[PDB]
RNA sequence: UUAAGUUAGAAAGGGCGCACGGUGGAUGCCUUGGCACUAGGAGCCGAAGAAGGACGGGACUAACACCGAUAUGCUUUGGG
RNA sequence: CCGAUAGUGAACCAGUACCGUGAGGGAAAGGUGAAAAGCACCCCGGAAGGGGAGUGAAACAGUUCCUGAAACCGUGUGCCU
RNA sequence: GGUUCGUGGUAGGAGAGCGUUCUAAGGGCGGUGAAGUCAGACCGGAAGGACUGGUGGAGCGCUUAGAAGUGAGAAUGCCGGUAUGAGUAGCGAAAGAAGGGUGAGAAUCCCUUCCACCGAAUAUCUAAGGUUUCCUGAGGAAGGCUCGUCCGCUCAGGGUU
């Protein structure tokens, strides 16, 4: 059995999260961890809960050891756009994309 | 000055061959047990790794 | 009674679409450059059909020549005299037997040179 | 030497600063560039404190901001950071020869990336 | 072993196919709302203060609807 | 005759929001379920969000919630490079 | 029913048709799953039509005829969505530093000290204009070009004699 944890409709351009995300795809769960807390960038502690969550979810829900779980998938999904608009020169506005992420993280035991 | 062309698919993905992080250079310590930047203090223990600060 | 746009348009692009699988990239997915793509390869095949009975016979041709000067005929001398002979054989056929069975062809070959 | 991001003025006020910090609290957390500055101008001022003269005290006067340290109490007269230099910090260095900081590396900073490091003496 | 020759395999990334997701709101189904008419009625309101409003009124009230300091209603006659 | 880009500008607190000194211009925006039975309780999390548990015919019906196409964005991998 | 001569085609003439919505009549399908939607290696000379399976959860074909808002790839079309450029330009004149605190989290909030800037102003009043932005408590979705525990932002209560 597999243990997943969403998190849906996070203000984090999916682009950012997934630079991140691609570094802890299939990693042991001690290590993927390391991997977040040592990256500096902002999608590491958002993905870390995520990550955490699915480990709570594996161990609470499934009863599968902690000790012997590796990320089987983990990707990022476009979430809905914050449309915004920058005023820019000569009265005319410039659109903003806020951009938002759904962080899917899936640990299996082996 | 603009794009004469929309990129393809294709060619924005080989153009970000390379747009990637690096994983950490990191390992175990002994004292703590946990992962740790080399040539960093381990706050796990909250010191140097096994040196006492 | 109003007819609004429904369904037909849809049908219609997605057959012209899958008609595209396989393109690159764009040229299976997008309706404008699909239909382009797939009315192009419509007019290669209708080209294609006539340059491939065209293609096979200089096949057979070349492979034919290269058995009859094995024999020290020339493919034109060969044609010639298996005209002159009577035989009807095809060069398809030929070229066939110059793979296949190379006493046979030889055989032929043979009443070409007495023919001659 | 590294220009820090700032003009001569700027960067000699920020110098002048970071010594003062170390030299009143033994130990602070700053960047990796302010730090590798910082330990050259640091190990300067204890020198003039192990020197020890008139002339050495009016050097380190010089540079040295003007900040209380703390009231020591007799009638309470309070302690400069220049007389902690000569009295407290340079006399327990007296027989090491250079060398008196070292920079630990903490890790980068949330708002910034920025590379931290605890500066500190001994 | 030396020499000469031939051939394999590889993926930083990429392509095609497939599977599975996300986004997005087309399509179908639906209808609270419209459109055009027919038949009949009615075709005016105002100094006895109109049309149209403003501010108010609820136990708490931002809005709508209702009401006017007798204010989320009063009297009465019938219905139920 | 229309069936939500249609039909009124307006199915929705619309001549509203918004724009304009003003006259004036003038939108977007419908659908949980038969019934709220609208997710007790547990778990990760500061929360958001999620995973269980439960309700329901269905929750991949979870308070903007019938269906959910395409562009576009991803993960995996059979063949090729 | 067969012989003979034909069958490239723009503007354009002529013909026969496919499909869409609606009506009538007849005959049907459908919670044992309608339309729609997805998929497929099926069928017809074409427009096109089936069949099977998934999704969907209530309507829909067929025949003959009738009637039309009846078929889109182009209009620098209109509206919506989403790309590309790209993790690129930019982040809007300026001096900060450390310590302490707060907090899930701090370059960015609070305090302290030092430093620096304006000083015929970058100070103090007052009119216009704005109209609650003021104060206190709580908050951190959105707004703030970063962050945010903070705020001229959100929510409550207040406040002008
Ligand atoms: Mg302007
Ligand atoms: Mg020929
Ligand atoms: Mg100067
Ligand atoms: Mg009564
Ligand atoms: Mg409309
Ligand atoms: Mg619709
Ligand atoms: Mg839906
Ligand atoms: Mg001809
Ligand atoms: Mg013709
Ligand atoms: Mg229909
Ligand atoms: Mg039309
Ligand atoms: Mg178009
Ligand atoms: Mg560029
Ligand atoms: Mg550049
Ligand atoms: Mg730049
Ligand atoms: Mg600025
Ligand atoms: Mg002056
Ligand atoms: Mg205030
Ligand atoms: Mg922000
Ligand atoms: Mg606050
Ligand atoms: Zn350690």
């Amino acid at each position: 059995t597999s243990a997943k944890a969403v998190a849906k409709t996070v203000r984090i351009a999916p682009r950012k999260a997934r630079i991140v995300i691609d570094l802890i795809r299939g990693k042991q769960v001690g290590e993927a961890i390391a991997i977040l807390k040592y990256t500096p960038r902002s999608a590491s502690p958002i993905i870390e809960k995520v990550l955490k969550s699915a480990i709570a979810n594996a161990e609470h829900n499934y009863d599968l050891d902690i000790n012997n779980l590796v990320v089987e998938e983990a990707f990022v999904d476009e979430g809905p756009t914050l449309k915004r608009f920058r005023p820019r020169a000569q009265g005319r506005a410039s659109a903003i994309n806020k951009r938002t992420s759904h962080i899917t993280v899936v640990v299996s035991e082996v | 000055a603009v794009p004469f062309r929309r990129t393809s698919k294709a060619k924005k993905r080989k153009r970000r061959t390379h747009v990637k992080l690096q994983l950490p250079g990191m390992n175990e310590c002994s004292n703590c047990g946990e992962y740790r930047l080399s040539h960093h203090v381990c706050p796990e223990c909250g010191q140097y790794d096994g040196k006492d600060v | 009674p109003r007819v609004k746009g429904g369904t037909v348009t849809r049908k219609r692009r997605k057959k012209i679409v899958k008609l595209a699988k396989g393109y690159y990239g764009s040229k299976h997915l997008l309706f404008k450059v699909a239909n382009q793509a797939v009315m192009k390869s419509y007019q290669y095949a209708y080209r294609d059909r006539r340059q491939k009975k065209r293609d096979f016979r200089r096949l057979w041709i070349a492979r034919i020549n290269a058995a009859a000067r094995m024999q020290d005929l020339s493919y034109s001398k060969l044609m010639h005299g298996l005209k002159l002979a009577g035989i009807d054989i095809n060069r398809k056929m030929l070229a066939d037997l110059a793979v296949n069975d190379i006493a046979s062809f030889n055989t032929l070959a043979d009443s070409a040179k007495k023919a001659l | 030497y590294r220009k820090l991001g700032r003009t001569s003025s700027q960067r000699k006020a920020l110098l002048r600063d970071l010594a003062t910090d170390l030299i009143v609290f033994e130990r602070i957390e700053t960047t990796e560039a302010r730090a590798k500055e910082i330990r050259k101008v640091v190990e300067k001022l204890i020198t003039s404190g192990k020197k020890g003269d008139l002339h050495a005290r009016r050097q380190a006067a010089a540079f040295i901001r003007h900040e209380v340290v703390e009231v020591v109490q007799v009638k309470n007269r309070p302690v400069y950071a220049l007389q902690k230099l000569f009295d407290d910090v340079a006399p327990r260095y007296a027989e090491r020869q250079g060398g008196y900081t070292r920079i630990l590396k903490k890790g980068p900073r949330r708002g910034d990336g920025a590379p931290m490091v605890i500066i500190e003496l001994v």
